[PDB]
C-alpha cells in the first residue's frame, strides 16, 4: 500500500524523504514505525519531505511510515494544569497520562479584526516596576527583552506566582491560567522552575512545555505553537490566560537550523527569509476576545535574549515589530544591584495605560513624571528632584519570589510620591518600605480591603492613608 | 564599514593616549591649574576608553557581518550548480 | 479547464492541468475546502504544468485535489459601496456585516500609467508636524515615505497623519494593512466607527479598509497591497476625486516576495532578496501615482530590518517616493518625538521657488546648525564642553535648544504620555525657527522647549519654570 | 526489498535503470528474454518516425506514454519489459531507452564472462598468430570465461604490441621502449 | 551486517549495505587495515547507501573495500579500571601500558537524563579552594568556565580541583584533550605523573584521561568530548558518585563539529558555524547534570576567539555556564595563587536562596571591600586606612597552599571547609583581627592558622 | 550619432546602479553564475563595453566626440563596493557628493579632496 | 627522518598560506565544499597534521628532535584572518614582525610585545 503508508527513502539532515503517501495533507502528522511522530512538510511530485520530531537515529531506511489523517496538533483542556509536558502534549512528569479529550492544531490562524476588542482588563504581574510604569493588560503581547542573567526568567515566574490570588478568589473572570513554554534552556532549570511554581503552588493553574537544549530542532520549533493553542483553549471559552515563551530567540535559532538543513537561502545573520512570519503567525493568537466570542483573553510575554545589549539585531527588532511593548532588563542596572533591572525609560506598554486600575494609575501617573525629571536630570529644586528620584528608584527595587497586591502596591507608591520619604536615608527606604508594609497588613486591612473593592482611591481613603503613613513614619527612625 | 570602524576607532586611539600623555605631563608639573589639567585630562582618557569599548563592540558585530556575508556569497556562488 | 494539485511547498503549490493551461496572473479555486482558497498562476513549469502561490493558508492540500482555472486575475469589488467595509486580500468582506453589493470588480494587476498622463504640480501639503513642514514637507498627490525600525514612531505617525488630514479631508480614502498588527486594525476600525468617518448604519462613510496582516500566509500579505492599489485607482480614476491611500506596512510585501522566492525556485540576490526585488516593487509602485485623471496622496510606512537603511528593500524604495521622513532610534531615545532625523528626510518640494525663500532659508539654517552639533558630537563627547570656542558653545546651545523644538506631543499618543496633542500652523513654525535661529532666546533653559507646541507655549514653560 | 546487483555497474539514470531491470529480471529468471526484446524495442525506438515522436518535448506525457505501450504490446513482450518502458515512460526517460539498453547488454557482457581485450600492434596482423594469440591471452583467464577481442592498427607506436585485457593493461611496444631508453640515458 | 565502501573524499566515506541499514550514529569497523578504523555514521544516503565519518586517517582505503557493522555506537571501555589510563576517541590505550581491561562497555552516544530524573534544588559543590567556595562557588551537577591559559598556574588548579574532589567528596574525575597540542598534552600527563593525581604504581589513581588531539581527522576531536563524558557518566550513574569532568578545549570542540558539518556539504550558518550549533553543544551538555544517583561537575577551559563573547561559540556555550573562574597574570604576579581573579570570578548559586544569607552576606562583603579597595588604590585617611588594611589581608587570605605542590615548596596541604572559609572571612571583615600583620594570612588555610603564623 | 557627424554629445546615465541590478535580475533568473552581492560574473564588461564608446575623434573622423556623465549611487558612502569599484576604475575621474557637505551649507556638495579629472587642466580655458 | 634515527633537525615552511592557497585550488577543482573565505572545510586539519609531526622524543626512543619554523604572510597585520588564526592555534608561540618597526629603523623587526614564546624560558641556557 503507497497511499496510507510510505517507505523512508533518506534520512539525514533532519528530514526524512518518504516515498508513498499519495494520500497525505500538507502539515499532516505522520507517525514513523520507530514510534516518532513528524510532520508532512513537502509534498513533491514522487516524495514527501517530513520534518521529524525528535532524533534521526531512531529512523532508518527502509522504515514503514504511517498516517495518522489529523493535522499535527496537541491536546487541550484544563486537564493539563498541574502537568509538565513537551511539544506534543506528552506527560514528562510521570504523573499517568494526560486526561485530555479535545485537540486543537497547533497551525491555526490567529482571529480577525471583528473578533477582537480593546485591552481594557488588567493583568497584575505583581512587580512594581512594571505595575506601575509598564502596565500589561489581558490580551497584550508584552516583550521582556534583555541580556543573559538579568531577570527574564524571574519576572515571568513572578508573574505566574501573583495570579495565586486571584486564582483562588470567588469571581471566575479576574482569574488566569498561566503556561510557561521551555525552549531551549536547561533541563535542570525547568525542573527547579516547576519545583519553585510547586512551593508557590501556582501548579495547580499552569501548564508547562519544554522542548529543552537536548531536544531535536523541530521540537523547540514546535513547542511556542503547542503551548499557543493550550492557551487559544482558554481564549475561546470566556477564560482568560497567560503565556511565556522563554525564549524565542532559541526558537529561532531551532527554525535557522531547520531551514539551513533543508538549503534554504539565508538572509541576515543566515536567518530563512521568514524567520519573522514564523514568530508574527505565533504573537498574533493572542488577542482580547470581544463577549460575542466569550470574552476570553490571551497574554503573550515573549523572552529574547540580545548579545551585548543590542537592541537593534535582527530577531529583537522583529519580535519588537511583532509586540505591543517591552520590558528592557538592562545588565549594568543589574549590576549595580537594581532589581528588577527594568530600563523603565526605554521599557513602554503602548495598550497598557488603559488597562491600568484607577488608583495605581492615581499614584503612577505622578510616579512616572517625578521618575521622567529624574532621569533628564541625570539648582535648589534640581536637588530636590533627584533626591525624590533616588528615592523612587530605591522604592521600585524588589526581592523575588514575592509580588505584591495591588493595595500593597499603591500604598507604597503613594508613600513615595507625597513627599513622606524626602528625608529619610535612600540606603533605608527599603528596609521601611518592608516595616511599612508589615504594619499596613497588620492593622490596615480595612484600609487595603476597600482600596481593592473600590479599585479607586477616594478622598477618605486618601486621608486615611496620609495620616496612616505619617503616624508609623513619625514612630520610626 | 569594517576599515571605517578602524578609522573612526585609531583616531580615538591617538587622542586618548594623547590625553594620557598631557596628564601625566601636567602632573609631573604638579611638582592650581595643573591639578586642573590633570583631572581633566584623565576625565578624557576614561571617555575616550569607554567611546573605544563602543566601538569595538560595534566593529565585532560589523566583523561577524562581513563574514556572514562572504560566505553566503561563497555557497550561493557554489550552490548555483 | 481542471487541474490536479501535483506539489505543495509551505505556500507554493505546483497544479498540472490537462487542457487549457492558464495563463500567469489568473486565479485558481481549489475544490474541496471549507473556506475559499485561491492560487494565484506565477509561472509556467512546462509539461502542462504551472506554479502559483497560494492567497491563504495551505494545510490540508492533498496531491491530486481538483482546482477550477477561473479565467481571470483575482478580481476584487470596487465602487463606492466599498466605503466603511473591510476586506481581505481576495475581495470578500471580513466585517461581518454580509456581502460588498458593488457593480463591478476590478482586477488587482493592471499596467502603471503612461507617460503623459503623469501630473507634475506640487502644491504644499500641510500636516501641522513641525519638523515635517519644516524639513520634508509633504506634496498634495505625491508619495511620502515613513521610514523607520521597530518600535520608533511610525504607526503613531501614521495614525496622527489620518487624524490631521484623513478627517479634514474632502475625497475619499483607502487604508491597506499590508502586514502588520490585527489588534492595530481593530483599534483603528473602531476609532474610525467612533469618530464618523465610517458610519456603520447609513451610506456616509468616507474609508475603505483592506488588511491583510502579519497572521496571513506570505501569498495574502504579498497581494493585499494590490488589493488596496485597486480600491484606490478605481476611486482615482473612476471618479476623478482627490484619494488618499496609508499603506501601513509596504516593507512586508517585499518580505513576503522574499519568503516565496526561495519556494519558487530562483537563485537568491543580496542579503537573501528575491533576484526580482526591484521590478516587483517598481509595477507595484507605479500604480501608486497621481495622473492628470485623479491624484492619489499617498503614505506609505515602511519598515528597516534591523536598523539598516542601506538594506536592499528600503534602500530600493527611496526612490519611488517624493518625501522621505526617516525616523531614527538614536533620537527616540533621546525622548524626542517624533522621531524624524532632520538630517536624513528630505523633499521634492523644498526649494526656494515653491515653499518661499523664507521657508527655504529657515530649513537649511536649521539642518546646517544641527549637521554643526553633529560634528561637534565627539569633541563635546571625549574632551568635555568646556573646552569649545565661544561661538561653537553658542552653536551647541541653539541646537540643543532645536533639537528639542523640533518635536512636538501628538494628539494620538496622549493616551500613553497625558500632554495634549498640539498642532502647528505652517507660519507658527517658521516664526519659531527664525526667533530661534536669531537667538531670541537664549536665556530661557533649553527644557522649556522639550515637548511643547508654538513659540509661546515654550515661552510660558519657560516662565512656569519658575 | 533486498536488490541483487550486477557484477559490474553503470551509473547515472542509465545504470540505476539498468541495474533496477537487471535485477527484476534474476529474480524471476527471464535475462535472455528481456536482454533480446530490450535491443528489439531499442531498434523500434530508433526507426525516425517513433524516435522522432519521442523527444518533441510537448507531447503529452499520459497520450505519448499510451502511444508507446500501443506500439510495444503488439510484438508480444513480457511483462518486465513493457514495465521497464512505462516506469521509463511516466517518468519521462524515454529519450534515455537505447543507452539503458546499450548499458543492459555490456550488463550481459559481464554475465556471460565476456572479458574485452584489446592488442594493438602497428599494422594489421595474419589470423595465424592472431590465434595463436588468442590462446597466449586467454591463458590468463579463471575458470569460466570468454573472451572478444578488439583489435585496432596504429603505426605511431611503431612496433611492439599493447595487451590492454580490461584493467591489466602491458605495453610492449617499441615508443614505450625508446621512451624508457631516452628517459635512461637522461638519468 | 557486511558493507562494502564505496566512495572515499578526505575523511568522508560512503559504504553501500547489501541488507541491514545500520541506524545513524553507529560505528564501523573498517575490516582488513592495520590499525583500527572507525566509521560513524551521519545520513543514509538511499540506495542502501549510508554516508561516515572516519575517527582515524583514510589513508590506503579501496573501493569495495569490506566494512563491518557493529549495531551500536562507538562502545568505550567504561570502569575504575580506567583510571590513570589515557585512551583515544574509541578507547583504545595511547599510553602503551597494555589494554584497559575493564568489565563493561558503554556507547558513547547517549541521551540526557529525564524531567523526572532531575534534582530539584542547586547546591553547591565544596571544593576546599578558599576564592573558589566563597566568591564563585561551583554548583554540584553545573558547567564552569575556567578563563586564563599559560603562566597562570591552570593545570595546577586542575589537579588541585582533582585531589580535594576525591579527598572530600570521594569521587574522581575525567580529562577530555578535546583539540590538544601533543606537548601540552604530554607535559600534563607528566605533571599528572608527579603529583600523585595518576599512579602508574598502584591502583590509586585518581583521574582518567581522554584525548583527541590537535592532529585528528575532526570526527575524533568531536567525540573525544563525549567519549570522556561517557567515562564521567559511568562513574555518576553506576558508583553514585560527584565527578569532575574537565574540557580543555571547548572551543576545539565546536571548531571540530564545524568542520564536521563542512565535510558532510551542510549550508553553513553565521560566522561560518555549523546551523545545529546550539543543538550540538545542547546534547553534549545536557548530560552534565545531578541526578538522584550522583552529579557531574564539569570544568571548561573556555576560549573566546578575537577576544568577542557575542561570538557564536561562546555565546552558545555561555547559555550553559553556571559559574566562572577567571585566572589572571596580574593577580599571579602579585603574588596569589591560586591567582583566580576576585572581582571577575562570577557564579550563578551566589544567591541566598541558595548559599545561604550568611554566605551571600560575607561573600558580598568581600566584593565590597575589594571592590572599593581598588578605587581607594585609584588615589595611591580616616578608615579609608582601615577597609585597605582589611583588604590587603582579604587579598593575602585568598591565596592557599595546594597540595599538588608539596613536592616543590614543602608547605601542607589545606583543605578549607566551606564553614571555616565563611567564618574566617566573617572574622576579617568583622574587624577581629585588625591588629595581626598583613603577612600573617599569606599562604594559610582557615583563619587559626593565620593567628598561628601571627604569632612567629 | 552625433559623434561620427562632426557634432559633439554628452550623454548622462542616471543612473548605472539600477541597471546594474536589471541585468543582475536577468542574469540570476537565467541561472548564470553569481558573483559579489550576487552580481554576474562579467557586470564589469557590462559598463566597460558602454562607458567606452565615449571617445573623442581626429579630424579625419569629423572631429566630433561624446561625452558621458555616468551616475552612481553609493550606500552610506561605500565606493569599496562591486559596481561602485567597477565605474570608478572605468571612467577618467569622479565628482563625490558627501551628504554632510551638503548638510553643512556647501551646495553643490563636491568633495574636492576625493574628485579627481585625469585629463585635468588640458580640459580648461586658459583663464580658469 | 633524522628525528627518528637520533639526529636533530629544522625545517622552515616558507610559506604556509600559500600551500593553503594552493590546497584551496585543489579542493574547488575538487568539488569540495568550501567553507570560510573559501577554504575547505579540513584546512586545520591539513595544518595540524602537518606540524603536530614536530616533536621532540626521549632516550628510549632516541632522543632527536625536529623544529619547526612555520611563516605566514598576512595582510595588514591581519592575524584576525582564518589560516593565520589556525596557525597560530596551532603553533607555541609566534614572532610577529611589523612594517612601522622595518621602516621606524628596527630591523630584525620583531615585535616584542606581541611575540610569544610558550616554552620560553625552558629552551634557554643559563647564562642568556
Ligand atoms: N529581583 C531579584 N532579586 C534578587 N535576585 C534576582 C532578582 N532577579 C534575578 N535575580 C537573580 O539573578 C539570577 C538570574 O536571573 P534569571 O535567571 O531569573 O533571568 P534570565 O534572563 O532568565 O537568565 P538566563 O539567561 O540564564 O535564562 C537569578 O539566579 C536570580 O536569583
Ligand atoms: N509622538 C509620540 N510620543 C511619545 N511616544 C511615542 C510617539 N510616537 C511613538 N512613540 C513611541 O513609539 C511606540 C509606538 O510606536 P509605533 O509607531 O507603534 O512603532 P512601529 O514603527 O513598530 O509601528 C509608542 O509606545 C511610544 O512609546
Ligand atoms: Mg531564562
Ligand atoms: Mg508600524
Amino acid at each position: 500500500d503507497l497511499e496510507e503508508t510510505g517507505r523512508v527513502l533518506s534520512i539525514g539532515d533532519g528530514i526524512a524523504r518518504v516515498h508513498g503517501l499519495r494520500n497525505v495533507q500538507a502539515e499532516e502528522m505522520v507517525e514513523f514505525s520507530s514510534g516518532l511522530k513528524g510532520m508532512s512538510l513537502n509534498l513533491e511530485p514522487d516524495n514527501v519531505g517530513v520534518v521529524v520530531f525528535g532524533n534521526d537515529k531512531l529512523i532508518k531506511e527502509g522504515d514503514i511510515v504511517k498516517r495518522t489523517g489529523a493535522i499535527v496538533d496537541v491536546p487541550v483542556g484544563e486537564e493539563l494544569l498541574g502537568r509538565v509536558v513537551d511539544a506534543l502534549g506528552n506527560a514528562i512528569d510521570g504523573k499517568g497520562p494526560i486526561g485530555s479529550k479535545t485537540r486543537r492544531r497547533v497551525g491555526l490562524k490567529a482571529p480577525g479584526i471583528i473578533p477582537r476588542i480593546s485591552v481594557r482588563e488588567p493583568m497584575q504581574t505583581g512587580i512594581k516596576a512594571v505595575d506601575s510604569l509598564v502596565p500589561i493588560g489581558r490580551g497584550q503581547r508584552e516583550l521582556i527583552i534583555g541580556d543573559r542573567q538579568t531577570g527574564k526568567t524571574s519576572i515571568a515566574i513572578d508573574t505566574i506566582i501573583n495570579q495565586k490570588r486571584f486564582n483562588d478568589g470567588s469571581d471566575e473572570k479576574k482569574k488566569l491560567y498561566c503556561i510557561y513554554v521551555a525552549i531551549g534552556q536547561k533541563r535542570s532549570t525547568v525542573a527547579q522552575l516547576v519545583k519553585r511554581l510547586t512551593d508557590a503552588d501556582a501548579m495547580k493553574y499552569t501548564i508547562v512545555v519544554s522542548a529543552t537544549a537536548s531536544d531535536a530542532a523541530p521540537l523547540q520549533y514546535l513547542a511556542p505553537y503547542s503551548g499557543c493553542s493550550m492557551g487559544e483553549y482558554f481564549r475561546d471559552n470566556g477564560k482568560h490566560a497567560l503565556i511565556i515563551y522563554d525564549d524565542l530567540s532559541k526558537q529561532a535559532v531551532a527554525y535557522r537550523q531547520m531551514s539551513l538543513l533543508l538549503r534554504r537561502p539565508p538572509g541576515r545573520e543566515a536567518y530563512p527569509g521568514d524567520v519573522f512570519y514564523l514568530h508574527s503567525r505565533l504573537l498574533e493568537r493572542a488577542a482580547k476576545m470581544n463577549d460575542a466570542f466569550g470574552g476570553g483573553s490571551l497574554t503573550a510575554l515573549p523572552v529574547i535574549e540580545t548579545q551585548a545589549g543590542d537592541v537593534s539585531a535582527y530577531i529583537p527588532t522583529n519580535v519588537i515589530s511583532i509586540t505591543d511593548g517591552q520590558i528592557f532588563l538592562e545588565t549594568e542596572l543589574f549590576y549595580k544591584g537594581i532589581r528588577p533591572a527594568i530600563n523603565v525609560g526605554l521599557s513602554v506598554s503602548r495598550v497598557g495605560s488603559a488597562a491600568q486600575t484607577r488608583a495605581m494609575k492615581q499614584v503612577a501617573g505622578t510616579m512616572k513624571l517625578e521618575l521622567a525629571q529624574y532621569r533628564e536630570v541625570a539648582d535648589a529644586a534640581t536637588q530636590q528632584l533627584l533626591s525624590r528620584g533616588v528615592r523612587l528608584t530605591e522604592l521600585l527595587k524588589q526581592g523575588q519570589y514575592s509580588p505584591m497586591a495591588i493595595e500593597e502596591q499603591v500604598a507604597v507608591i503613594y508613600a513615595g510620591v507625597r513627599g513622606y520619604l524626602d528625608k529619610l536615608e535612600p540606603s533605608k527606604i527599603t528596609k521601611f518600605e518592608n516595616a511599612f508594609l508589615s504594619h499596613v497588613v497588620s492593622q490596615h486591612q480595612a484600609l487595603l480591603g476597600t482600596i481593592r473593592a473600590d479599585g479607586k482611591i477616594s478622598e477618605q481613603s486618601d486621608a486615611k492613608l496620609k495620616e496612616i503613613v505619617t503616624n508609623f513614619l513619625a514612630g520610626f527612625e | 564599514t569594517l576599515k571605517d570602524i578602524t578609522r573612526r576607532l585609531k583616531s580615538i586611539k591617538n587622542i586618548q593616549k594623547i590625553t594620557k600623555s598631557m596628564k601625566m605631563v601636567a602632573a609631573a608639573k604638579y611638582a592650581s591649574e595643573q591639578s586642573a589639567r590633570m583631572t581633566a585630562m584623565d576625565n578624557a582618557s576614561k571617555n575616550a576608553s569607554e567611546m573605544i569599548d563602543k566601538l569595538t563592540l560595534t566593529f565585532n558585530r560589523t566583523r561577524q557581518a562581513v563574514i556572514t556575508k562572504e560566505l553566503i556569497e561563497i555557497i550561493s556562488g557554489a550552490a548555483a550548480l | 479547464a481542471t487541474g490536479r494539485i501535483v506539489a505543495v511547498i509551505g505556500a507554493v503549490v505546483d497544479v498540472q492541468f490537462d487542457e487549457g493551461l492558464p495563463p500567469i496572473l489568473n486565479a485558481l479555486e481549489v475544490q474541496g475546502r471549507e473556506t475559499r482558497l485561491v492560487l494565484e498562476v506565477a509561472q509556467h513549469l512546462g509539461e502542462s504544468t504551472v506554479r502559483t502561490i497560494a492567497m491563504d493558508g495551505t494545510e490540508g492540500l492533498v496531491r491530486g485535489q481538483k482546482v477550477l482555472d477561473s479565467g481571470a486575475p483575482i478580481k476584487i469589488p470596487v465602487g463606492p459601496e466599498t466605503l466603511g467595509r473591510i476586506m481581505n486580500v481576495i475581495g470578500e468582506p471580513i466585517d461581518e456585516r454580509g456581502p460588498i453589493k458593488t457593480k463591478q470588480f476590478a482586477p488587482i494587476h493592471a499596467e502603471a500609467p503612461e507617460f503623459m498622463e503623469m501630473s507634475v504640480e506640487q502644491e504644499i501639503l500641510v500636516t501641522g508636524i513641525k519638523v515635517v513642514d519644516l524639513l520634508a514637507p509633504y506634496a498634495k498627490g505625491g508619495k511620502i515615505g515613513l521610514f523607520g525600525g521597530a518600535g520608533v514612531g511610525k504607526t503613531v505617525l501614521i495614525m496622527e497623519l489620518i487624524n490631521n488630514v484623513a478627517k479634514a479631508h474632502g475625497g475619499y480614502s483607502v487604508f491597506a494593512g499590508v502586514g502588520e498588527r490585527t489588534r492595530e486594525g481593530n483599534d483603528l476600525y473602531h476609532e474610525m466607527i467612533e469618530s464618523g468617518v465610517i458610519n456603520l448604519k447609513d451610506a456616509t462613510s468616507k474609508v475603505a479598509l483592506v488588511y491583510g496582516q502579519m497572521n496571513e500566509p506570505p501569498g495574502a500579505r504579498a497581494r493585499v497591497a494590490l488589493t488596496g492599489l485597486t480600491v484606490a485607482e478605481y476611486f482615482r480614476d473612476q471618479e476623478g476625486q482627490d484619494v488618499l491611500l496609508f499603506i501601513d506596512n509596504i516593507f512586508r510585501f517585499t518580505q513576503a516576495g522574499s519568503e516565496v522566492s526561495a519556494l519558487l525556485g530562483r537563485i537568491p540576490s543580496a542579503v537573501g532578496y528575491q533576484p526580482t526585488l526591484a521590478t516587483d516593487m517598481g509595477t507595484m509602485q507605479e500604480r501608486i501615482t497621481t495622473t492628470k485623471k485623479g491624484s492619489i496622496t499617498s503614505v506609505q510606512a515602511i519598515y528597516v530590518p534591523a536598523d539598516d537603511l542601506t538594506d536592499p528593500a528600503p534602500a530600493t524604495t527611496f526612490a519611488h517616493l517624493d518625501a522621505t521622513t526617516v525616523l531614527s532610534r538614536a533620537i527616540a531615545e533621546l525622548g524626542i518625538y517624533p522621531a524624524v532625523d532632520p538630517l536624513d528626510s528630505t523633499s521634492r518640494i523644498m526649494d526656494p521657488n515653491i515653499v518661499g525663500s523664507e521657508h527655504y532659508d529657515v530649513a537649511r539654517g536649521v539642518q546646517k546648525i544641527l549637521q554643526d552639533y553633529k560634528s561637534l558630537q565627539d569633541i563635546i563627547a571625549i574632551l568635555g564642553m568646556d573646552e569649545l570656542s565661544e561661538e561653537d558653545k553658542l552653536t551647541v546651545s541653539r541646537a540643543r535648544k532645536i533639537q528639542r523644538f523640533l518635536s512636538q506631543p501628538f494628539q494620538v499618543a496622549e493616551v500613553f504620555t497625558g500632554h495634549m496633542g498640539k498642532l502647528v500652523p505652517l507660519k507658527e513654525t517658521i516664526k519659531g525657527f527664525q526667533q530661534i535661529l536669531a537667538g531670541e532666546y537664549d536665556h530661557l533653559p533649553e527644557q522649556a522647549f522639550y515637548m511643547v507646541g508654538p513659540i509661546e507655549e515654550a515661552v510660558a514653560k519657560a516662565d512656569k519654570l519658575a | 526489498a533486498k536488490l541483487v546487483r550486477p557484477p559490474v555497474q553503470v551509473y547515472g539514470i542509465e545504470g540505476r535503470y539498468a541495474t533496477a531491470l537487471y535485477s527484476a529480471a534474476s529474480k524471476q529468471n527471464k535475462l535472455e528474454q528481456v536482454e533480446k526484446e530490450l535491443l528489439r524495442v531499442a531498434q523500434i525506438l530508433k526507426e525516425p518516425k517513433v524516435a522522432a515522436s519521442v523527444l518533441n518535448p510537448y507531447v503529452k506525457r499520459s497520450i505519448k506514454v499510451k502511444s508507446l505501450n500501443d506500439i510495444t504490446a503488439k510484438e508480444r513482450f513480457s511483462p518486465l519489459t513493457t514495465n521497464l518502458i512505462n516506469l521509463l515512460a511516466e517518468n519521462g526517460r524515454l529519450s534515455n531507452t537505447q543507452g539503458v539498453v546499450s548499458a543492459f547488454s555490456t550488463m550481459m557482457s559481464v554475465h556471460r564472462g565476456e572479458v574485452p581485450c584489446t592488442v594493438t600492434s602497428a599494422s594489421p596482423l595474419e589470423e595465424a598468430t592472431l590465434s595463436e594469440l588468442k590462446t597466449v591471452l586467454k591463458s590468463f583467464l579463471s575458470q569460466g570465461q570468454v573472451l572478444k577481442l578488439e583489435a585496432k592498427t596504429d603505426p605511431s607506436i611503431l612496433g611492439g604490441m599493447i595487451v590492454r585485457i580490461g584493467e591489466k593493461y602491458v605495453d610492449m611496444s617499441v615508443k614505450t621502449k625508446i621512451q624508457k631508453l631516452g628517459r635512461a640515458m637522461r638519468e
